[PDB]
């Protein structure tokens, strides 16, 4: 019993910890993609 | 004001009260020569 | 048939000039998916014309280059847009468009 | 017995993801830096 409240613990730990990376995974690709228009948008000007 | 780990503190500027914030939350700036701008296209970054 | 959106928000409930509760417009816009669409109509290529009708609206632009003989149009397509250096991020091109 | 199975195999799976999702977010972190120090070129030569 004790394993088992041991894992269940570690794994909602790990889950919250992998739900906020996630998270911020996110807006980073969303960043990249705006930067990656902007960039092309400079070449343009250029 | 300065960060911490995935955090950051903050001041609001309508009162001078500090606040913490995650790192995911707060979102960047409109500068000021895209004020009421025309097309949400021609954005220099999208934030809501 | 082709559809044109125009969408319009709700200010407030109170059917009320003037005043405005910025969480009825966050949602709305969030649902309505404005924020999503504006980044690929950015980030892809919104317009689309194939290559014959490309040719025939703008060779003027490169009457001198474009050979006067039967081919493929998209070289001549390929040609003009070299003529006006465009660079090859703001187009892309296919087998017809 | 079944129990502590599972809940070891599914930290094991989580584990991974885990660790998959943190070479993207560390490559991401890269991308965005090295596009910074482009785009600050652009700025200038415009």
């Amino acid at each position: 019993q004790r394993e088992i409240e041991s894992l269940t613990q570690q794994f909602e730990e790990k889950a919250a910890s992998y739900d906020k990376l996630e998270k911020t995974k996110n807006r980073l690709q969303q960043e990249l993609d705006d930067l990656v228009v902007d960039l092309d948008n400079q070449r343009q000007l250029v | 004001k300065e960060e911490k780990g995935d955090e950051v503190t903050v001041e609001l500027q309508e009162n001078g009260k500090k606040v913490t914030l995650s790192k995911d939350d707060i979102q960047k700036m409109n500068p000021p020569k895209f004020s009421k701008v025309e097309d949400m296209a021609e954005l220099t970054c999208l934030n809501e | 048939t082709n559809p044109n959106f125009v969408r319009c928000i709700i200010p407030n409930h109170e059917k009320r000039a003037g005043k405005l509760d910025a969480h009825l417009v966050l949602e709305q816009l969030r649902c309505n998916g404005v924020l999503e669409g504006i980044r690929i109509c950015r980030q892809g290529f919104p317009n689309r014309i194939v290559f014959q009708e490309f040719r025939q609206r703008y060779e003027i632009l490169a009457a001198n280059a474009i050979p006067k003989g039967f081919m493929d149009g998209k070289q001549a397509c390929i040609l003009m847009i070299k003529a006006l250096e465009l660079d090859p991020n703001l187009y892309r091109i296919g087998q017809s468009k």
